[PDB]
């Protein structure tokens, strides 16, 4: 049978299944364990099975398919690819790969790759001549991603004011400044929901980093696409492998011409869990933080680029301040100049229960010439003076009273004109 | 006419045969044998490709059309075109 | 073929020709690693293959031929250069190399430099006897840069603005302090262009130091000249090595009679480079930074001299304030009046949406009157008590709109009169 469709069934079905095929003793296992008992019972019948995942290659030269569905985490149930199949086909770290699969013989201990199908979605003859990603020549963002569903809802009132105060483009390098307590969580939902409504056809990616068990849940219902988490349980090398894999599938991707957003919470997580794994070169900053340390985190905030070839890469990270913790201060200065957006949130507008809590005098966007249209420019440039001198927590109360009387973001325009 | 990629684990016995440079007893449908040595597999226009030599020939031919080999060493494994 | 050549092809085009040379699975491969396999299976036919680069001594004295298309990044395209050759004529780092380069025999990995035919565009032999940099005779700013198109576009006025505010000559330091959102991108952008169309016979760099991806191919296709970049993805010590390599070049073109110009952006993070990367040497100075560190940025921007032999050095840095660090503002402390040419950018009038941001009150230049003619000071010198009274904010409206239907300075001082 399918390899990815035995990953969603719930454990439930999947003992019923197993249990009827003559298997026992399922019940008290993991499910990844399940799911390698069964292929192999299937097997017995000759009958072919497919699978498919993420390419990860090892140091040694051998690489894995592991899946989306357990955040790329290694497992029995992980398909085994030969060097020689690595040499065959040029294949890098993050590559889709889908085919046949085949039971192990005697003496190895995964399933291994049979016959390639796609490769990135598409054939293997095409896939390899892909140019890399790095040979791409960054652009600034000229496509907008439209926040406003213009539905009307409540829920909707956080999408058009992020439009107001920091537009957001295909390839934008973004950064979410937020305090604890200040619904960051509940900003990203709304934008995943705005992202998946507005642009289906975009690839949406939402990366959680050192994230409570049950908020992984709830996010996982809610976003209308890939979901891939790292809870706190695990440890901090468990947060790099799923960050690395994460950014290579999506430059794959983009190689193929293909609009890829990328939500991480947070990049103050990633960047201590970094700080953990590498060796320390004897430089250590104030906090405790390795000098080198802050390299790999920067490398993977540097990749969201508008690509001119075709297909962008969409990067919005939060950041975490206020915590109390002289870590995340000096991570934070380090990532202050990066973005070409940025976003403030505030704990004060969020104490009075009012949200969005989002700063808009200190939150803005690089080159919005681009994005937004000339009458459309001049009108936030309009509303932007009156919103300057009122202070933060006003600048809400004011903005979100005017935005409810109205529909769209056009209609509040006129009627703030007149 | 046109070509088909082989199995994944047909590919890996013969780059293994290719590495340890063994004999290799290559077998078609006609029945017709050639007891000779692979040196390494290439690739061209998307279509790879097994050099084999018995006397200096070096004679290269598809690898699809290649249909049983055997030897002592690996198991005598036949390919599958589906 | 020629290397320079070769390395300025766009990537889509150099896999055509490695496909034409029967080389395979170019593709997903960087640019450097291309262009290797290019060149040797080239090499493997017999011609001669022509090469050039900026000679860079390493510690152990390997020599290698860095290309400026690549921003002097070390890859395997380089070119390697014996002991012995750099024995054989008086090269140091930043001597510009052209000849004939051989394939890598057993145990090489790089291409050797075979006959070195020209040095710093010269014979070879001219330049093995040349005075050193250091041993040139300093001399303060006697030439002035004329940063005048006449053309009286809405582009000019910023250039006369900056002119009128502290006239800038050849062989002196120069800073621009700007604060963040001051439109300091766009003024770089705005002098590059004009430097290259009033004096095409000088060399121009611009050295861009932990700058976003976007920005650096931006400033590459505006920019007529050599533009090298380091973005913030890069380690510490990438950045100073391009550094050094920026200025080392200077300098022998300086020993050649040549006036080169260096746009820096900025010190600030060149200053904060350095103390990342030299060593420790247990003594800790307020916001974290070394005395001994910061002994290496200021040399890299004290070397800026006018030569009475011939020729000059002109550097123009930049400093960032108010961004919200602590140490950045003991990097611009160290750098209060360190240059001769000093320029100030406001973040208030930068706010009205109305440019340049221009502090007429705060900028300045020493020994202005060695620029300049006579005549003129007084016009400069009426204008400064004209525009003193009223504030800084204003000072900038009142220039634009008196220079708006003004074509060039000439004009404004005579219409000023009357
Ligand atoms: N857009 C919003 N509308 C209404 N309430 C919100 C919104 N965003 C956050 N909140 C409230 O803020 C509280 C805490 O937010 P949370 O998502 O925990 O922020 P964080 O994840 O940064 O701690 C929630 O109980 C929620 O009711």
């Amino acid at each position: 049978m399918n390899l990815t469709e035995l990953k969603n069934t719930p454990v439930s079905e999947l003992i019923t299944l197993g249990e009827n095929m003559g298997l026992e003793n399922l019940a008290r296992m993991r499910k990844q364990d399940i799911i390698f008992a069964i292929l192999k019972q299937h097997a017995k019948s000759g009958e072919d099975i497919f699978g498919d995942g993420v390419l990860e290659i090892l140091q040694d030269g051998f690489g894995f398919l592991r899946s989306a569905d357990s955040s790329y985490l290694a497992g029995p149930d992980d398909i085994y690819v030969s060097p020689s199949q690595i040499r065959r086909f040029n294949l890098r770290t993050g590559d889709t790969i889908s085919g046949k699969i085949r039971p192990p013989k005697e003496g190895e201990r995964y399933f291994a790759l049979l016959k390639v199908n796609e490769v990135n979605f598409d054939k293997p003859e095409n896939a390899r001549n892909k140019i890399l990603f790095e040979n791409l020549t960054p652009l600034h963002a000229n496509s907008r991603l439209r926040m406003e569903r213009g539905n009307g809802s409540t829920e909707d009132l956080t999408a058009r004011v992020l439009d107001l105060a920091s537009p957001i483009g295909r390839g934008q390098r973004g950064l979410i400044v937020a305090p604890p307590k200040a619904g960051k969580t509940m900003l990203l939902q709304n934008i995943a929901q705005s992202i998946a409504y507005n642009h289906p056809d975009c690839v949406l990616m939402v990366l959680l980093i050192d994230e409570r068990p049950e908020e992984v849940t709830e996010m996982q219902r809610l976003v209308k696409g890939e979901v891939v988490a790292s809870t706190f349980d695990e440890p901090a090398s468990r947060h790099v492998q799923v960050a690395e894999m994460v950014i290579e599938k999506a430059k794959r991707l983009v190689e193929h011409k293909k609009d890829v957003i990328i939500l991480l919470d947070s990049i103050t997580r990633l960047a201590r869990a970094y700080n953990t794994v590498v060796p320390a070169s004897g430089k250590v900053l104030t906090g405790g933080v390795d000098a080198n340390a802050l390299h790999r985190p920067k490398r993977f905030f540097g990749a969201a680029r508008n690509v001119e070839e075709g297909g962008s890469l969409t990067i919005i990270a939060t950041a975490l301040i206020d915590t109390g913790s002289k870590m995340d201060e000096v991570i934070y200065e380090e990532f202050k100049g990066t973005g070409n957006m940025e976003l403030h949130l505030s704990r004060k507008i969020a104490e009075k229960r009012v949200f969005p809590a989002i700063d808009y005098n200190r939150s803005g966007t690089r080159k919005e010439e681009l994005l937004t249209t000339q009458e459309e420019l001049q009108k936030m440039w309009i509303l932007r003076k009156i919103i300057h001198p009122m202070g933060e927590i006003d600048a809400m109360e004011f903005l979100i009273n005017k935005l409810a009387m109205t529909k769209t973001n056009d209609d509040f325009f006129e009627m703030m004109k007149r | 006419d046109t070509y088909q990629p082989i199995n994944c684990d047909d590919y890996d016995n013969l780059e293994l045969a290719c590495q340890h440079h063994l004999m290799l007893t290559l077998e078609l449908k006609d029945g017709e044998k050639l007891q000779a040595k692979a040196s390494d597999l290439v690739s061209r226009k998307n279509v790879e490709y097994l050099v084999v030599e018995a006397a200096g020939e070096t004679r290269e031919l598809r690898l699809d059309k290649i249909t049983s080999f055997s030897h002592p060493e690996i198991g005598t494994v036949v390919v599958s075109e589906s």
